[PDB]
């Protein structure tokens, strides 16, 4: 249930911002760092949401007005669409599927015309939504970098010692409208997502529902997402959507979220709940085992089935030659 | 070591850069 | 047409002796190995029969009772059947496959052990089918080493080296009863099919057809054999069945098929034709190109199928997860 | 060199040996 506010300040959010899908889930488990049960739960890749790590403890005092005053003159990549789902896509792969239309497109702006813009929507009632996805980088101002400075190095340095991770890539900077959705995809790093302001409802489902959840194609530019529609789910085309189960938690300021690879994930930004904010923190998986155990994990062969479509697309010198070709192999001899 | 190479995980995420 | 045998013989055989196929064929072109035409068909890979090498004129005069007093005391593998169908299967692979049962079943024996059961067959009315199929080695007699030392290897080894083939590895001895069926397979190697005595009706399918005849999986014991029941096709498990077109030709004495590696073939003895029999001569193919060309031929696609399956079984631990890996890639995904 | 891997042709064929 949603968790009472301190101070007496009720509920943070009712079950009424949450949108209505067609599966059931049951709930991650909501732990302090210093639970036993919660180091099991990472080391084991499974979610966790930990209460406790004041991992961005400097940021919780982020908002707009902050941000824009200090974080800088640098580009920050801003999303808009007239869909409040933001599907991911890859603008390198758009070449491979000319008739790929994206739903939202990406312009870049200083932070100070990100605010307006909202500003701009906000005043006039229009429908437009914006999702600003920003890596943070070296052009911040000098409170960013104090505030960034003071994350809990500590803690998730020793998480990535202790799991065999390998470096940290980035933190991307996400700053989003009430009601925005990411679409449900996977993520090939580890991910310890840091809420600092407003709520994100987090539904995750393991890398065993691969064959519910039909990502695209490697090669088209939305790779690694799933191409059903949760809105209004197709399910002839995609019937094992109907068996599909999630793990399920709303984050608020202070919560971290471990998102393990390969876990599939949607986030929304609860309705009437304001903008949020969320910094991610991706670290590169451990390194394959010595040992390989059989039989494989879920995660092992949904990196071998996207390699054999990555193999296929470079020998067959064209990447829609690989359907043809796995389904010729397949129809009346493995199905 | 065939396995090896076909379970070699890439790196790619949800982000612009 | 049936050829004309010389000396006012008559046509060697009719149309009364070949089976019936639900499938449209065209004619395999007959000619001398001193057409340019001839070449030309060889050198592109595609079948041809050749009437006037005398690749193994002197094995012409072999028979039953010259082979039984000259061809020495080894083995040979000797399969049997109720069933006019000797289909092919590799011992090894059995394991892989416990619920498969052939239908024909190998005895080593004596050649005049082969003779004497072939004998008390014909005396006794019996239906059991009995088909020879033995690599020839060195232990054959004196006369069988003069024989195939006649053969014409000036000019199947200037073949050789003209197309860039690999070393012989072998030649297949086959004797066959009347109305034996060898059921469409492809082979990975080049092989010229030398008839020797009686007559084989031989159905061709290149290698572009791969879709419509339906191989079983690389880890079954028939792999590289069509599934296809030809005498009752399964049309709702085999649909493309009904767009297969052969290439077709009756062999006979003296006359050798190039049969190109990957093609299919459908081959038999012809009814009430008497015994037949043929020794084949299989040579690797040549190199893998320098500069790949684009798109890639279709027995350049059956070889990447062929190599994703035998991966995907080693990599898996287990052929048997091989189907249920492929089926979850291309559901919703690519078909 | 993944083409020329994946285009390796084998040698079997229907043969007791
Ligand atoms: O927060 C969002 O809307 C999307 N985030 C992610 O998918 C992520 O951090 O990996
Ligand atoms: O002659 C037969 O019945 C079978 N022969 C072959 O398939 C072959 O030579 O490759
Ligand atoms: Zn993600
Ligand atoms: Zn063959």
């Amino acid at each position: 249930e949603p968790r009472e506010e301190a101070g007496a300040l009720g509920p943070a959010w009712d079950e009424s911002q949450l949108r209505s899908y067609s599966f059931p889930t049951r709930p991650i488990p909501r732990l302090s760092q210093s639970d036993p049960r919660a180091e099991e739960l990472i080391e084991n890749e499974e979610p966790v949401v930990l209460t406790d790590t004041n991992l961005v403890y400097p940021a919780l005092k982020w908002d707009l007005e902050y941000l824009q005053e200090n974080i800088g003159n640098g580009d920050f990549s801003v999303y808009s669409a007239s869909t409040h789902k933001f599907l991911y896509y890859d603008e390198k792969k758009m070449a491979n599927f000319q008739n790929f239309k994206p739903r939202s497109n990406r312009e870049e702006m200083k932070f100070h015309e990100f605010v307006e813009k909202l500003q701009d929507i906000q005043q006039r009632g229009g429908e437009e939504r914006l999702y600003l996805q920003q890596t943070l980088n070296d052009t911040v101002g000098r409170k960013i970098v104090m505030d960034f400075l003071g994350f809990n190095w500590n803690w998730i340095n020793k998480q990535q010692g202790k799991r065999g991770w390998g470096q940290l890539t980035s933190n991307l900077l996400l700053i989003g409208m009430e009601g925005n959705v990411t679409p449900a995809h996977y993520d090939e790093q580890q991910n310890f997502f840091a809420q600092i302001k407003g709520y994100k409802r987090c539904i995750l489902f393991p890398p065993d529902q691969f064959e519910c959840l039909y990502p695209y194609p490697v090669h088209h530019p939305c790779d690694r997402q799933s191409q059903v529609d949760f809105d209004n789910p197709d399910y002839e085309r995609f019937p094992n959507f109907q068996n599909v189960v999630g793990y399920e938690t709303v984050v608020g300021p202070g919560d971290v979220l471990y998102i393990p690879m390969y876990w599939w994930h949607h986030i929304e930004s609860l309705l009437n709940g304001g903008i949020t904010i969320t910094v991610n923190f991706w670290y590169k998986g451990a390194p394959t085992p010595k040992r390989i155990e059989y039989p494989l994990k879920a995660h092992q062969k949904v990196a071998i089935m996207r390699n054999i479509e990555k193999m296929l697309g470079e020998a067959l010198g064209n990447p829609q030659e690989v359907g043809p070709l796995l389904n010729t192999m397949i129809k009346g001899r493995y199905n | 070591s065939i396995v090896d190479f076909l379970i070699t995980a890439g790196a790619n995420v949800n982000s612009p850069d």
